RNA sequence: UACCCAAUCCCGACACGGGGAGGUAGUGACAAUAAAUACUGAUACAGGGCUCUUUCGGGUCUUGUAAUUGGAAUGAGUACAAUUUAAAUCCCUUAACGAGGAACAAUUGGAGG
């Protein structure tokens, strides 16, 4: 059901690490609902996904608005390790790190979104 | 003070002599010897 | 600070355990004051207790004190005003030292159980806690990536230590003016030389079954010095490593050393009509929530949640790390802390709860918010 | 009983010409310069400034001009 | 020329700078480590000169934090640029990390020596900070936005 | 036309006496180094602000005000001390004061009404 799911070597520990750079930088939206809003508010420029969610539907359901909108989009393992690189003291099952016109975790983000490009 | 500077402008009105040399006293009523260099650099590019 | 080897002459199959519990929401962390014993619980109590000895298998609770948070406003209140998530005992039996999320970190006296100095100086949250052996020395690492030590005897801060880029997670202590601290998403344990304030960094960056399952290094959760030279770090993909100060590698580190988790069931990942296997995905492995040691010994407690408590043991050149088995042959839950006193024969606690200690990220509803001890007479 | 020095015969300003607060600190003399240069440059070209709001879509607030081909033409 | 005019009033602009002085002094260093990188790219590859000093040259740079980890390459460095080291000044990074509200705000806090890097207070705006000393700008422990004394303004009030 | 043998060193009946080497301080926009002269809100009111190739024409949409108020931050300076030192100074520590423009008072040039 999550084909761009992410593999292990290296790219689910660079994509938890950019998530915990870009919630110490205070550009990041947690959870399915604020994922979801900022897709549609057209400001996210990459969104994680949890794929240990139970019933996957809520990050099948993301999927479509980040189809429609061209956003990538990854799925990384463990929402356990998803809430607890974001800094969050909960589980968090999706994830979306939003763009700014002057930072240096854009290159981070860029380089990533390769990677995901890639991937798909 | 106003009467150094009165005359400095009287003299140089009416003629200005060769030398003419700042003495600059009461420097013991002083604590500050930061104070004192302070007050020194001041008065002389003020007199210059 | 003589070298024992007792990895041989205990019988670990043969450990006597009483698996307690009590009215607790989720206990956390445990010191060893030699007689005593100091529980710290997510309801916001701090429990100093009474263990036992053989010539009745449960604790007589002597004390307790409570969080207020109603007395926030309140000047002239030290003590928490949030629950406490560490407690360090003075080997002296006088100094009982707790931190929490409340920002602060109280320090009191270990027989009336009352708060005598509450040191607010960290700025986000105090995680770790340490003392000196044999001194009252402390080391407190904290949330805001800094370490600060104090001199407890005149009940004073003496001295700040910053270099970590992540939060801190877990610090150890040994009976010299050192540290060892691991940071957690930065793959970084830092050995700390505190008179002249400098660092030794050590990155990890740790590296039939499904090959996707194989977790790198995420965090690095939990440190534990085993003697002067050389220390172990437990990682949270289950990576336990043996670490050498002379070394800027890893001496020896074994992976998955609770194994991975099981699978989570269909029923519960997909809801359809047809639970189909074709998509499941690959199980994480279950990472190490507590780690501890017994100072110049060769004993690696490691603890995840896998409902048991695994020990391991140096080599002879010391120079690897070796399984000698599985301790309890469960004690279900999430092992969140080990604690270690030597009756002459040695007691272990073991604390787990219903989630880990930091943050309600794993709830479980199996497990028990239980202190389990257990001992090996040989 | 001393005739105290007053401003004027302290520092000798004489007459040179009266300047604004603005430039007597050369930063937020810059400050002002930029804010004013970054908004002759919306009136010029067009800035993103953020896309549709948390509102939605309250249609092109300010006019559709028909006729107006904006296009650089290759 | 007016580009140059325009060229330093946009950085004198989008980083809260005094004059044209710190943009030309950064465009000195910048073109100091960038023509370094060229007379190192003037030799042939796996010439033992060229090996050494440019990964020299490249880990300094990584390790202050201007270039990119990803990118490591001597062409990469010649593409450096002055946008880069005003990013990695101090100022800037304060209002990036946000205890400023904005980056004339960010100076004047650093001018009356609120923020402290690391351990001791800071009280120039054109700290180059470096990648590992990111982290650890915060309000130091004798400031009213860290601790201590209520402060000034409040003191004169609550008399 | 500064101060001292206090350190390192030298000479003598000689542990003490004597040293124009040496060290300490002062000036300095000739250079060179870092950077203060402010930061941040709310309300009220006005309807225009800006631009250009092509100009009695085209382009773009939030900008102001000598308006009314509110917050904080404070180093220059003043300065008890202690310390530094041959004795002082500087440095590092440091209690107490220390911002509303009519001031704790930014300048040098050029163009124009």
């Amino acid at each position: 059901a999550a084909w761009p799911k992410a593999e292990d070597p290296a790219l689910v520990q660079e994509l938890l690490d950019c998530v915990q750079q870009a919630s110490h930088y205070r550009q990041l939206k947690k959870g399915a609902n604020e994922t979801t809003k900022s897709v549609n508010r057209g400001t996210s420029e990459l969104v994680i996904l949890a794929a240990d969610t139970q019933p996957l539907s809520i990050v099948l359901h993301i999927p479509l608005i980040c189809e429609e909108k061209n956003v990538p989009y990854v799925y990384v393992p463990s929402k356990v390790a998803l809430g607890r690189a974001c800094g969050v003291s909960r589980a968090v099952i999706a994830v979306s790190l939003t763009s700014n016109e002057a930072s240096d975790l854009n290159s981070k983000i860029r380089a990533l979104r390769d990677k995901v490009e890639r991937l798909a | 003070e106003m009467e150094t500077m009165e005359f400095l402008n009287i003299l140089a009105n009416t003629g200005m002599p060769g030398n003419v040399f700042g003495i600059l006293t009461h420097l013991d009523l002083f604590k500050k010897p930061s104070a004192l260099k302070d007050a020194k650099k001041r008065l002389k590019h003020r007199l210059w | 600070k003589v070298y024992r080897r007792l990895a041989s002459e205990l019988a670990f199959d043969k450990a006597t355990y009483t698996q307690f519990r009590w009215n607790s929401g989720t206990v956390t962390s445990v010191a060893v004051c030699p007689p005593y014993a100091y529980t710290t619980t997510k309801d916001g109590y701090l429990t100093k207790w009474k263990l036992q000895d053989l010539p009745k298998k449960r604790p007589e609770r002597i004390c307790f004190a409570k969080a207020d948070a109603r007395k926030a406003n309140d000047k002239t209140y030290q003590g928490h005003l949030k629950a406490p998530l560490v407690v360090k005992a003075s080997q002296d039996g006088k100094f009982v030292v707790t931190g929490g999320a409340d920002k602060r970190l109280v320090v009191y006296n270990a027989a009336d159980l009352k708060p005598i100095k509450a040191f607010t100086q960290h700025r986000d949250a105090v995680t770790g806690l340490a003392f000196r052996r044999g001194t009252n020395q402390l080391y407190s690492c904290s949330k805001d990536r800094t370490v600060k030590v104090w001199s407890l005897d005149e009940l004073a801060y003496v001295e700040t230590l910053f270099g970590h880029q992540d939060e801190i997670l877990d610090i150890d202590a040994l009976g010299q003016e050192r540290c060892v601290s691991v940071g957690a998403r930065d793959r970084t344990a830092r050995y700390w030389k505190v008179p002249e304030e400098s660092q030794l960094v050590f990155r990890g960056g740790g590296e039939g079954m499904d090959p996707a399952s194989a977790a790198h290094e995420g965090s690095m959760d939990r440190v534990a010095m085993i003697d002067d030279d050389m220390f172990v770090t437990g990682s949270d993909n289950g990576d336990l490593a043996l670490w050498s100060i002379q070394r800027k590698k890893p001496l020896h580190v074994i992976a998955r050393a609770h194994g991975l988790e099981p699978p989570i069931k269909l029923e519960d990942y997909s809801a359809d009509e047809i639970p189909d296997p074709s998509i499941i995905p690959a199980p994480q492995p279950r990472g190490i929530t507590a780690l501890r040691t017994l100072p110049y010994s060769d004993l690696i407690f490691s603890g995840s949640w896998d409902g048991c408590i695994r020990v391991w043991r140096l080599s002879e050149d010391k120079r690897k790390l070796e399984a000698v088995g599985i301790l309890g042959v469960l004690v279900r839950g999430i092992v969140n802390d080990i604690a270690l006193f030597e009756r002459g024969g040695l007691c272990v606690v073991v604390v787990t709860g219903k989630e880990m200690r930091f943050g309600r990220w794993k709830y479980m509803k199996e497990g028990r918010c239980g202190a389990v001890i257990f001992e090996v007479p040989k | 009983g001393k005739r105290q020095i007053t401003w004027q015969i302290q520092k000798n300003k004489g007459l040179t010409p009266n300047r604004k607060k603005e430039q007597r600190n050369p930063r937020v003399k810059k400050r002002k310069k930029y804010e004013e240069k970054q908004k002759k440059l919306r009136s010029v070209k067009a800035v993103y400034k953020g896309g549709e709001g948390p509102g939605g879509y309250q249609g092109e607030l300010s006019g559709i001009k028909t006729n107006l081909v904006k296009s650089v033409k290759l | 020329e007016a580009a140059r005019l325009d060229s330093e009033l946009k950085l004198v602009g989008e980083y809260g700078l005094r004059n044209k002085r710190e943009v030309w002094r950064v465009l000195l260093t910048l073109s100091k480590i960038r023509r370094a990188a060229r007379i190192l790219l003037t030799l042939d590859e796996k010439d033992p000169k060229r090996l050494f000093e440019g990964n020299a040259l490249i880990r300094r740079l990584v390790r202050i934090g201007v270039l990119d980890e990803s990118r490591m390459k001597l062409d990469y460095v010649l593409a450096l640029k002055a946008e880069d080291f005003l990013e990695r000044r101090l100022q800037t990074l304060v209002y990036k990390l946000g205890l400023a509200k904005s980056i004339h705000h960010a100076r004047v806090l650093i001018r009356q020596r609120h923020i402290r890097v690391g351990k001791q207070i800071v009280n120039v705006p054109s700290f180059m900070v470096r990648l590992d000393s990111q982290k650890h700008i915060d309000f130091a422990l004798t400031s009213p936005f860290g601790g201590g004394r209520p402060g000034r303004v409040r003191r004169k009030k609550a008399k």
